[PDB]
């Protein structure tokens, strides 16, 4: 990978993992009969994962100005994050993607805990486009995993509407396996979501919302999707473009 | 005649736990499972036993039978104690020919079934 | 460390000119204080803060000490100090950084500590200054002590850790206090493993912590800016007996105006402020005044806000927050407590604000 | 209905779009069911 | 005291301790329903029970009991019942009609053949004079209201939000109307059933008044009960997290022995 | 003070009071006769010296006092700020079923309806 | 999907959501009884019985233990009878009858021959 | 039974059985509390809670922590005391006559006591 | 001194602890009488650091706590009279101080004697 960084190229680099490399380690050392901490590991086993992960890096512009991205793979156990490696790890990286077999079977896939997931790069990193429509986002997502336990016959107008967004918001966030979408194809989506364009639509049907909004906007406005692929902004003209171009295939 | 008799009883004695779990819920029963709850209630303590008593299998037959096919049913869970004597005193006493047919046969023709069932339903009336 | 002798008699409050912190969460004098939270908080920029302060009001200057460092936030950190100028390239800088990051080796990670340190305590010496000693994190420190010792060969303690575990924190903390000549003030980022107060850890570092910083999610949530939440920070040197007593009946006071204000957030989201008393109202409307009054424009955040920063001498915060406790300020709306410096700074904004 | 009720279909037919937001629409609809009961044992039931 | 144990335990505390908090700010808002109700409805009892001032009429008795059919309110039903008991003393033949089936369910277990009619489906929404009025309309109808000598009804009043009060209150039949002491005071003009009337409505506007406030007297002790359930769960789950992280604790020690003892052979 | 509805209480010091009682209307003021009356499905008024308000009413009981305080109570109740073809297409529909116990309670409306009718 | 149709992995995540939905709610059903539910719920809680139910079978092997006759159930009856289920094209049949049997046939059967 | 008798046997049994139900509710009277119960389980644990008092002693060595001059009952005083509790025969006394005192007749002392 | 006038003190706040934190359910006179004790009791035992009190002033107060001299006297005025009745007590009642710091004993003699000086302050 670092060839690439050093060379003011950009690779990014998947550790499918770490777990693994650690059982691995351990083997050779307790072979050797160094000597054994918690869960038989080396003393030296943070200092394994340190060493590979702080490698990774953005480099100044006298370096080239390369980098090098790192998604390191760690297999809880019954979920403890408290276990001895997933523990030196998450203390070493920039956060984390959370996934738990309870979204997955509930069909959320990605299965991804957005209440336990960071990021401590966050804003930074972010399609200034998608940061734009999105604030909100993890707002509204915050105050949805407050008011969930009311799913269960008199609600007032206010947390009733939370749980109405709450519902489509996550809908919107399933996607097939394989199947990514370029930005200038998220932001429309996650717009019509946050903006209460979906409220009206019910839950099963935000399935085939996605796919015909998005083939529509490609035909009848594929120069908004243009501007936003190139500009990476949204102008307060862009705003209004795509606010009618919802309200109209929402009116439709 | 054990095996014919203990039909189901296994799984029944499952599904009362099942049933009694649910009744924690205090929330009111229907026709089914009051049904059900009275007859595991009776079932489990027809199972209950002294020590130093085990008990020839012409004395378990019909003591199963009785429960299991519910002549047990409607009579009060202090007084199944003395129910089980008074019934086996009164079997060996009576029908005493049955309960040699079960040892000797192991096994309850249909007839042995019926002279069984008559001789319960005798006996419940008291 | 410093004999028996060469001791301080008497603790004493180190002013930091941060409202937060002097009124609710003071600071030892050569004590040390537990800094809680991770990111999304500003904790650099807090840190810098006092940095600048401790150089400013005071006249001593600091060391930062990056153990167990991501070396990312190395980079982060160097440049943010440039950008805010408590490092000077071309002038002079109030702050020497001594980094000891993650993929060095465990021997290497323990020192670092130690390395900082020294050089913290020549100024406090030879210059006979009020030093700021930052140690980032306390607990990898610990953690990498655990390293060394399994690979010397030695049986661990409890719960894993180095049988040494209680002596090798008192050989770090026992330098840095008060002596005659000046002292170091210890402002030191504490994890706590599997949030557990109770692991051997935190337990010993707690030991020695004189006061904690919390900051708080919450708290910048809500717009309000040190993050620093006035209920968690709390400082074992807030006696009446030793911060006076009408600081003290008034930081009292204060927590017990929003202690409060705290529990009753929830009858308001149900019932409305139709569901008070005359008394209970009184302070609740008053009490959004002072949790707006604990925000503060800081002198670094300048660059990155352009509004100009206060630093506020502790006998206003003490003055300010009493004229309020009385009901002083109750005509004055809620918008101009928010983001200021004294009450004078209150005073002269709502006149803004009014015509 | 009857007298005691008289003046609550009196009141219901002039009950039956605007006032009856929440307030009437709710005054116009009871769950209300009765039983007899006779020797422990009830008779039947029936809505109100 | 497994780790595998006190976790669970420690959950379902905490999903618990969700709830009960749930539940509070639920009839606090519930509350503010039913504080109208209960000020529009001890009005109309002031226009309708101010002619009775004046008559000053003083009184086979009607017990009409009022509740709900929900539980998960303290003793609301156990404590209205006894005074119902209390009053049911010194006459055991009399006829009770039930409001709410929580009541019906303790006074038929006591009084078991005192009771002749009874209705649910009730303390769901705040009660509405179509109800008052169609109650009773069917306590005219079968149960003969105006041909009782004497109409009480048991409701719980509600004397602050903590606390609540068991109550009765009389209901004044005709004749008794006529026999008004004060009531030739009063020219009012005896063209037909005119005072059976008067009763007939006086025993769904009573009925009324005394469930508005039996309602919002029950409400207000949800409330205090689950947010009392909030506190305790509360402090229970500070002891359970105590004890976890003793046995997590543990675990790992004992699970580290069983290695250090297995490597030094 | 005293002017009742079950969901909204009204009125509290009075001058002149216009009420539609069982016996055609009548007028209760300063000092009158203690009197209960069963009150028609009428409109009514309240005064202040010489301040014109007047409701509409579904019905009740009005009872002056010995003390003097009068007080109405009635269900459902502005005047035309209240209340055209709102009720023209309801009495459509009250008259239709009237044809039809059930109907019976459709003359209770013939009657309240041509009532409001005028106003 | 790519594997086994989308209607095999609609059918089959549906069952699962259904079943993960119902294990969630055995905190109010104990606590607050079967009472305490929006009607929704009650269905779905109603459909993942009868689906826990018909997720059993009788195996040939395990005679010994049931007395009764191993049953062998089709891939496409298996995909079939659960996607009626699940469409509530079976709400009225009694728990019970889907307990132990093969395919919807056997539901059919037992359903009419215990209501016998 | 061959020891200590058939009586003495089950007395001691019931009241087993009786601590032992207090301590299955356990649970729901520390969530719910009293007033969820029913009625048969309601007098079991204020029945529990009396016995539980009553196996309480003063012993005449710990006098300097109770005060109250230490008592010794006998076996036979015991087994009937604990026995008419079972009967129920004295559900009318307030639970704190049954703590810290000797046999039953030393419960009707305080509760007199007490009821003045 | 302070055993006789402390009878039982222990598990009277010992079981006081467990049916106050039985309260947040009804009115009930009887263990509702017995609460306004346990309070200002525990208000009583407040102790300000560096307060060593010599043991003739500990009895008196006590005494009003468990004979409730002081039931009264408003919870937010429980340790303000604290102060006020040492000042009340070192110059009047001056021997029973001094005796009760010679013996350490208490006669039914300095009983009574005692139950004097406590329901004066309670007047003035």
């Amino acid at each position: 990978g670092e060839w690439f960084r050093d060379n003011g190229k950009h690779a990014l680099i998947v550790y499918d993992d770490l777990s693994k490399q650690a059982v691995a380690y351990r083997q050779l050392s307790l072979l050797l009969r160094r000597p054994p901490g918690r869960e038989a590991y080396p003393g030296d086993v943070f200092y394994l994962h340190s060493r590979l992960l702080e490698r990774a890096a953005k480099l100044s512009e006298k370096e080239g100005s390369g980098s090098l991205t790192a998604l390191p793979v760690i297999e809880t156990q019954g979920g403890d994050v408290s276990a001895y490696i997933p523990t030196n790890v998450i203390s070493i990286t920039d956060g984390q993607i959370f996934l738990e077999a309870e979204l997955f079977y509930k069909g959320i896939r990605p299965a991804i805990n957005v209440g336990l997931s960071v990021s401590r790069v966050g804003s930074a990193a972010q399609v200034k486009a998608l940061k734009q429509v999105a604030g909100s986002l993890k707002l509204f997502l915050a105050q949805y995993r407050e008011v969930a336990a009311f799913a269960q016959s008199d609600l007032d107008a206010s947390t009733k509407q939370t749980l109405v967004r709450g519902e489509r918001l996550t809908q919107l966030l399933k996607q097939n396996q394989y199947s990514p979408l370029a930005t200038e194809e998220q932001v429309p989506l996650i717009y019509a979501g946050v903006n209460g364009h979906l409220d009206g639509i019910e839950l099963s049907r935000i399935g085939e919302f996605e796919s015909s909004f998005l083939s529509y906007l490609k035909s009848n406005h594929n120069e908004l999707l243009t501007e936003i692929r190139e500009k990476g902004e949204l102008s307060k003209e862009l705003l209004a473009s795509l606010k009618s171009a919802t309200e109209s295939f929402v009116a439709t | 005649a054990l095996k014919q008799v203990a039909g189901s009883l296994k799984l029944f004695l499952a599904q009362y736990r099942e049933v009694a779990a649910f009744a924690q819920f205090g929330s009111d029963l229907d026709a089914s499972t009051k049904q059900t709850l009275v007859r595991g209630e009776r079932l489990t303590q027809l199972l209950k036993q002294n020590q130093y008593s085990p008990l020839a299998t012409e004395e378990q037959v019909p003591l199963i039978y009785a429960g299991v096919n519910g002549h047990l049913d409607g009579i009060e869970l202090s007084r199944i104690g003395e129910f089980e004597s008074s019934f086996l005193s009164y079997l060996k006493s009576n029908h005493n020919e049955l309960l040699t047919e079960i040892r000797e046969k192991g096994e309850l023709s249909k007839e042995l079934l019926a002279s069984l069932k008559s001789a319960t339903e005798s006996f419940v009336a008291t | 460390p410093p004999s028996f002798a060469e001791q301080s008699t008497s603790a004493e409050i180190l002013e930091t000119g941060i409202k937060v912190v002097d009124l609710l969460a003071p600071y030892a004098r050569g004590g040390k204080i537990g800094l809680f939270g991770g990111a999304g908080v500003g904790k650099t920029v807090f840190i810098q803060e006092l940095i600048n302060n401790i150089a400013k009001a005071h006249g001593g200057f600091s060391v930062f000490t990056g153990v167990g460092e991501r070396t990312r936030e190395g980079n982060d950190l160097y440049r943010e100090m440039k950008e805010t100028g408590v490092i000077n390239l071309e002038g002079e800088s109030k702050v020497a950084l001594v980094f000891g990051q993650m993929n060095e080796p465990p021997g290497a990670r323990a020192r670092v500590a130690l390395t900082g340190l020294t050089i913290a305590e020549y100024f406090r010496d030879e210059e006979g200054q009020d030093v700021l000693l930052f140690i980032d994190n306390i607990f990898r420190f610990t953690q990498a002590g655990s390293e060394v010792s399994a690979l010397l060969g030695r049986i661990p303690s409890a719960v894993g850790y180095q049988p040494t575990l209680a002596t090798d924190m008192g050989l770090l903390q026992e330098r840095i206090t008060t002596t005659k000549k000046g002292s170091v003030t210890s402002v030191q980022a504490v994890y706590v493993p599997a949030d557990d107060l109770t692991d051997p850890a935190p337990a010993t570092t707690f030991a020695h912590l004189d006061a904690t910083t919390v900051l708080s999610r919450g708290i910048s949530e809500l717009g309000i800016y040190p993050a620093v939440d006035p209920l968690d920070s709390k400082s074992r040197l807030l006696d009446a007996a030793v911060v006076g007593q009408e600081h003290y009946d008034v930081a009292s006071k204060v927590q017990e105006t929003l202690q409060t204000y705290k529990s009753l957030q929830d009858i308001i989201a149900i019932l409305g402020m139709d569901e008070l008393s005359e008394q209970d109202k009184l302070t609740v409307e008053r009490a959004r005044k002072i949790q707006r009054f604990l925000s503060q424009p800081f002198a670094v955040a300048e660059v990155f806000t352009g509004i100009p920063g206060k630093l506020v001498r502790l006998k206003d915060t003490v003055a300010s927050f009493k004229a309020v406790l009385e009901g002083k300020y109750d005509n004055i709306p809620e918008h101009a407590f928010y983001m200021v410096g004294g009450i004078e700074d209150v005073v002269a904004k709502a006149e803004k604000l009014a015509a | 209905m009857s007298y005691a009720a008289y003046l609550n279909v009196a009141a219901q037919a002039i009950r039956s779009t605007e006032l009856q937001t929440a307030s009437v629409t709710n005054r116009s609809q009871t769950d209300a069911f009765y039983t007899q009961y006779k020797n422990a044992s009830e008779p039947t039931p029936m809505t109100k | 005291a497994t780790l595998k144990e006190v976790e669970m335990r420690l959950k379902s505390i905490k999903n618990i301790e969700k709830i009960t908090k749930t539940m509070k700010i639920v009839a606090s808002t519930r509350l503010s329903k039913a504080e109208k109700a209960k000020i529009s409805a001890k009005k109309m009892d002031e226009a309708e029970q101010l002619f009775y001032k004046n008559a000053e009429t003083k009184n086979k008795e009607l017990i009409v009991a009022i509740t709900s059919d929900k539980g998960l309110c303290g003793s609301i039903h156990s404590q209205l019942a006894k005074a119902v008991r209390r009053h049911l003393n010194d006459q055991p033949n009399a006829d009770i009609v039930t409001i709410g089936d929580k009541i019906k369910m303790q006074l038929l277990r006591t009084h078991p053949n005192n009771i002749k009619l009874s209705i649910n489906g009730i303390g769901k929404d705040a009660p509405t004079f179509q109800e008052s009025a169609l109650i009773a309309d069917k306590l005219l109808s079968v149960m003969k209201a105006g041909t009782y000598p004497k109409i009480s009804i048991f409701y719980n009043d509600p004397v602050s939000s903590l606390s609540f009060e068991p109550s009765e209150k009389p209901i004044f039949n005709a004749k008794t109307i006529e026999q008004s002491p004060s009531f030739g005071k009063f020219e009012i003009d005896t063209d037909a059933n005119v005072p059976r009337d008067l009763f007939e409505y006086t025993l769904a506007n009573q009925m009324l008044t005394a469930m508005a406030q039996g309602y919002a007297a029950e409400i207000s002790a949800r409330r205090n009960a689950m947010d009392n359930a909030s506190k305790n769960a509360g402090d229970m789950i500070n002891r359970y997290s105590i004890l976890y992280n003793r046995t997590r604790q543990a675990v790992i020690t004992n699970e580290l022995v069983d290695i250090i003892t297995g490597a030094s052979s | 003070l005293q002017f009742a509805l079950p969901h909204e209480t009204l009125y509290s010091e009075v001058t002149q009071v216009n009420l539609p009682a069982k016996s055609g209307r009548i007028g209760v003021l300063a000092n009158h006769v203690p009197t209960v009356e069963q009150l028609l499905p009428g409109v009514v008024e309240v005064m202040e010296g010489s301040n014109s308000k007047k409701f509409f009413i579904s019905g009740g009981f009005a009872t002056v006092q010995p003390d003097s305080q009068l007080c109405v109570t009635a269900i459902e109740a502005p005047l035309e700020s209240f209340s055209e073809n709102i009720k023209n297409l309801l009495a459509e529909a009250k008259k239709n079923v009237s044809s039809s116990r059930e109907a019976a309670e459709a003359a209770i409306q013939v009657e309240v309806l041509e009532n409001l009718q005028s106003v």
